[PDB]
């Protein structure tokens, strides 16, 4: 009867264990080929960083290109 | 004045295709993240690659 | 932290919710911040004016 | 001008105000979804 319970539980992390091996293949296809499956938080940070960069990118460009349209309006009424 | 306004519309046109292109590239970045951060957040490390293969010997037990 | 049940038992639904506001943070931000240095740049040019 | 001032200063008062609720309330949301998806993913 112990032997019952252990199987029960077993096949459930054997699900469990297809469910991460499929998710993750299908990930490292969609993104990458073979997107280092082993150890994948390093990539989470790189692109929270590069998130960041967004902020920053996006507003310098904002910024910049609106005010030399407004240095562009001073020239006109020149 | 005209040659300023050509150049500035050069400048424009660059600052313009730099800002969408890089909003772009970053947006495809944040979805493979939130995809990562949903689908296996460390749910590689409850795998663990351990490759248990014991079902079959509770079987035969 | 937030709620006080909320329906923990399965809690998968509530996340979607939550993505809805992390897309409209964004949004939000983004567009305030705009909208305010717009006006930094014409604050600027009044004072120069 | 100056009375132009005003306005645009009341102005980019309502906008940071606005940005600094708004990204309070939704932040705390976003950290809400990180501390699920990171301690219960379907755990």
């Amino acid at each position: 009867q112990p032997l019952r319970m252990r199987l029960s539980e077993l096949e459930q992390r054997l699900n469990n264990q297809q469910n991460a091996e499929r998710l993750l293949s299908e990930f490292c296809k969609r993104q990458g080929r073979q997107y280092q499956a082993e150890d994948l938080e390093a990539l989470q940070n790189e692109l929270e960083a590069r998130q960041e960069a967004l902020s920053l990118s996006v507003n310098e460009g904002g910024e910049r290109r609106m005010e030399m349209r407004q240095e562009l309006e001073q020239l006109k009424q020149k | 004045l005209r040659q300023r306004h050509t150049e500035l519309e050069r400048e424009v046109s660059r600052f313009e295709d730099q800002t969408q292109q890089q909003r772009q590239q970053y947006a495809q970045a944040k979805e493979s993240l939130t995809t990562l951060n949903r689908l296996i957040p460390q749910v590689t490390l409850l795998l663990d690659e351990t490759l248990i293969d014991r079902v079959e010997e509770v079987r035969e037990e």
